[PDB]
């Protein structure tokens, strides 16, 4: 599973708006737990395709 | 309240993937 960092920087090198970025990481820090952690980077992907 | 604000948090990044 990929760190909370990890997470961060995929966000960060994607190419969404600014805006929605910001919220994703906003979204993230309320994210709690491995399991959690997982899920949200599951669906992160398929926003970013 | 910490997991209900995680469930929640992963409720509105489905709906911004649009699932």
């Amino acid at each position: 599973g990929a760190s909370r960092s990890v997470i961060r920087s995929i966000i960060k090198s994607s190419r969404l708006e600014e805006d929605r970025k910001r919220y994703l990481m906003t979204l993230l820090d309320d994210i709690k737990g491995a399991n959690d952690l997982a899920k949200f980077h599951q669906m992160l992907m398929k926003i970013i395709m | 309240q910490d997991s209900r604000r995680s469930a929640d948090a992963l409720l509105r990044l489905q709906a911004m993937a649009g699932i």
